[PDB]
RNA sequence: GGAGUAUGGUCGCAAGGCUGAAAAAUUGACGGAAGGGCACCACCAGGGGUGGAGC
């Protein structure tokens, strides 16, 4: 009830920083303008359910209008066998409903940056009708492949080792009828809980972009779609790079309940450019419209153009993974860590994250020239509960 | 060799049907390969696509017809329906009567099927 | 958006320009700690009003005057100069309440 | 098409493990025996 | 090890802290990291109740073990400058 | 040092999607009519339950 926020922008960032700092928040006026569907969105209320499920002692209170919530956070326990599940290796089930338009990386990015600060492991299993493992048009969410091999190496940079991260899909799905729907189930297993993340330093220039590797996925369409997409993306990137290599993945169709239906018919592509210097990777994704039927070569050219855009633009980390690396840099020890952002990278979401950290109680950021070096002072919180044996 | 080709009722996309047991669906304005349909064991004898261009039926010599969706070209259901090599297929063009996604198929076993 | 990116990366001189412009363990541990302790005080030695005041707080060793608002008046009435005043800084975690699980043992000389 | 990578590059990229960044009968005696 | 008689170390992690039976040697053994050379070796705390004085990241002197896991060669002698048998006998308190 | 037997790691193969859920036969498939055998799940002669009230 104490701290006060307004608006529906950066909602998951506000709740996750509230959980990590232990500061009780109160977010008012979610949808004041919308007369048709005011209040909380279904993906937002399902993220509230997931946050209650993985935490312990957190009290979430949604109002009668649905336009104001308050949130007194508790500790991030994870899957302990006395409170959350029955066994320590058991996956906590989470179902998200059929009226869900955002991708599953909308749930995975806050959970993956809230997961190294837990007590036990995290073994979340996202099932249900509305679990889209693809990119959305939506708010342009990342795919599962983009999310995995673009942002989990950043935890590898921080010292949360990716030897113990297990993000695996069991079915894959796109949106289907309109934006709503899904069907493809995932499970994420964080077994690498750290006390304090390392204060990293991204300062040297990530000049030579050495190679491009990627994933083109097709669920419900012909398997020549990814071959045509690979020929389009190679026709764009062969002017620049000799080694572009894009895996092809194909799944038949996922079935949801109504008597089951096959939903999530679509196809998309996800390129990742690896710089020879360090853990610096630029990613881009593009998905078919869930009703449109556009050319796969158009999609391959579109994702290659977005990848060359991000390679032109980015200093060290792209703006999709910049809030995650900046909030982990803030969670680290009481030293300064230095990120090298591009001047084009700075975004209203990044700026809103800065405003939220200043409101919560972290120190401000120091911006100097080198693209600009942003330097963040850690707050030294870490994780609160861990059994020091 | 092109065995059978048909247009779209809204003149947007073309569809040829080869001897290589495959179907190539092209765009009408510039002749760029929109997609290709596979999975026929024997060469395609005929095809007919729907009035709103959301369906293709494709009649082959391997004694079945295929229904494709024409966005992403996913086979809706391969349905084995004749005892011999199905010569021709045809949609009814008007959905004024509420039945525009129905189609006839005529085969070498002396049968038409609605 | 899409068509703007299509023109901006269909201009081939832009593509060629981007192709040109882009494509003793104890003492070692103590030295890494001192390297971090030089990296800060090398990194917030760049500006006064922003870094030295707002980023790095109020640095240690400097004499400082604190204004605390809302002290109960019994402290000012029962203030003796003998018993000193220790001001400590609570962390973000040190203001939360909950069940602390501790490992305890009675003292050797407690009866 | 030359996009087919290798089994080793498939093992690093398309697996569940994310790629870390910190890698780059002569003689009669023997015949009788 | 080395050329000396006792080595120092950092207690990385008390392996076998969740073992069931009380005086198991897997319960008594502790993975430490030697300072001088940098390698992680395993050492026996002499007693299961004496395991509680060994905390994580503590400077630990260890010697040879001369006589259930045969082959763990070292035993923890001092923890943070105080003898471990003295801590067990409750002669001294551990300076932390 | 040789020969067996185990135990736990490490590596290599397995581990690349004309794809998208619901035959065999000269020996095989199914019957019919006639004639037998058996049966307190049949006939015949009797007996006994349950089923009506309450637990």
């Amino acid at each position: 009830e104490f701290l006060r926020f307004t608006g529906h922008r950066a909602f998951t960032q506000r709740l996750v920083l509230a959980t990590l700092y232990g500061r009780p928040i109160h977010i008012s006026k979610i949808r004041s303008s919308s007369a048709t569907n005011p209040g909380l969105a279904p993906h937002e209320i399902s993220f509230l359910r997931l946050l209650e499920s993985v935490t312990n002692g957190s009290i979430i209170d949604v109002s009668y209008s649905g336009t104001t919530i308050t949130y007194q956070p508790g500790l991030i326990t994870g899957t302990v066998p006395g409170m959350n599940a029955s066994l320590s290796s058991d996956a906590i089930e989470h179902v998200i409903p059929a009226t869900n338009t955002r991708g599953i990386t909308y749930f995975l990015i806050p959970l993956a940056l809230l997961a190294p600060f837990s007590k036990a492991h995290l073994n979340v299993r996202f099932t249900g009708p509305g679990v889209i493992t693809s990119a959305t048009h939506g708010a342009r969410d990342l795919s599962i492949d983009t999310f995995r091999t673009a942002v989990l190496p950043l935890y590898g940079l921080f010292g949360i080792p990716p030897a113990r991260i297990e993000l695996r899909v069991l079915q894959r799905s796109c949106a289907g009828p309109g934006g709503k729907g899904g069907g493809g189930i995932v499970e994420m297993r964080f077994a690498s809980q750290v006390r304090l993340p390392k204060t990293l330093h991204l300062n040297r220039r990530p000049g030579k972009v050495r190679r491009i590797r990627g994933v083109a996925y097709c669920t419900g369409v012909a398997a020549s779609h990814n071959n045509r997409m690979i020929t389009a993306a190679r026709g764009v990137l062969n002017q620049l790079v000799s080694d572009v290599h894009i895996a092809a993945q194909y799944d038949p169709a996922p079935l949801v309940a109504e008597q089951k239906k096959k939903t999530g018919i679509g196809f998309g592509l996800s390129l990742v450019a690896e710089t020879s210097a360090e853990g610096v990777i630029y990613a881009a994704d593009e998905v078919a419209p869930p009703e449109g039927g556009v050319v796969p070569e158009d999609i391959g050219e579109k994702c290659a153009y977005q990848l060359l855009d991000v390679i032109a633009q980015g200093g060290c980390v792209m703006a999709a993974s910049a809030p995650t690396v900046l909030t982990l840099m803030a969670m680290g020890s009481e030293d300064v860590g230095r990120l090298r952002l591009g001047r084009r990278v700075v975004s209203p979401e990044l700026l809103e994250l800065a405003r939220d950290l200043k409101a919560f109680g972290a120190a401000s950021w120091g911006i100097r020239d080198a693209d600009l070096i942003v330097s963040v002072k850690g707050t030294g919180v870490g994780n609160v509960g861990r059994k020091v044996a | 060799d092109i065995l059978s080709l048909r247009f779209s009722p809204d003149a947007r996309l073309l569809a040829v049907a080869l001897l290589d047991s495959t179907v190539k669906v092209f765009f009408n304005d510039t002749l760029k390969l929109y997609l290709n349909l596979y999975g026929h064991k024997l060469p395609v004898l005929s095809m007919d696509i729907s009035y709103d261009s959301k369906l293709i039926v494709t009649s082959s010599a391997d004694k079945n017809i295929r229904i494709w969706g024409l966005d992403f070209g996913d086979c809706h259901k391969a349905l084995f329906g004749h005892q011999d090599s199905i010569l021709q297929v045809a949609f009814i063009p008007h959905n004024s009567d509420g039945n525009g996604h129905y189609f006839f198929s005529a085969s070498k076993d002396r049968t038409i099927k609605y | 958006d899409y068509e703007e990116l299509k023109t901006k990366w269909s201009n081939p001189e832009n593509i060629d320009a981007l192709r040109r412009t882009r494509f003793q363990w104890y003492e070692m541990q103590k030295a890494m700690l001192q390297k971090q302790l030089d990296i800060n005080k090398a990194e917030y030695a760049e500006l006064d009003e922003h870094q030295r005041r707002q980023v790095e707080g109020y640095r240690a060793g400097k004499y400082a005057r604190l204004v605390i608002e809302g002290v109960p008046a019994e402290f000012c009435k029962n203030f003796q100069p003998r018993m000193p005043i220790l001001v400590g800084g609570l962390s973000a975690t040190e203001d939360r309440f909950g069940f602390v699980q501790v490992r305890i043992k009675r003292h050797r000389w407690h009866k | 098409a030359d996009g087919k990578m290798s089994k080793q590059e498939l093992k690093v990229y398309l697996s569940s493990r994310p790629p870390d960044p910190t890698r780059k009968p002569e003689d009669s005696a023997e015949l009788l025996a | 090890f080395g050329g000396s008689s006792h080595a120092k170390g950092i207690v990385l992690e008390k392996v076998g802290v969740e073992a069931k039976q009380p005086n198991s040697a897997i319960r008594k053994c502790v993975r430490v990291q030697l300072i001088k050379n940098g390698k992680k070796v395993t050492a026996f705390v002499p007693n299961d109740g004496c395991l509680n004085f060994v905390d994580e990241n503590d400077e630990v002197l260890l010697a040879g073990f001369g006589r259930d896991i045969p082959g763990v060669r070292f035993k923890v002698v001092k923890v943070s400058g105080v003898g471990l048998l003295a801590l067990w006998k409750e002669k001294k308190e551990k300076p932390r």
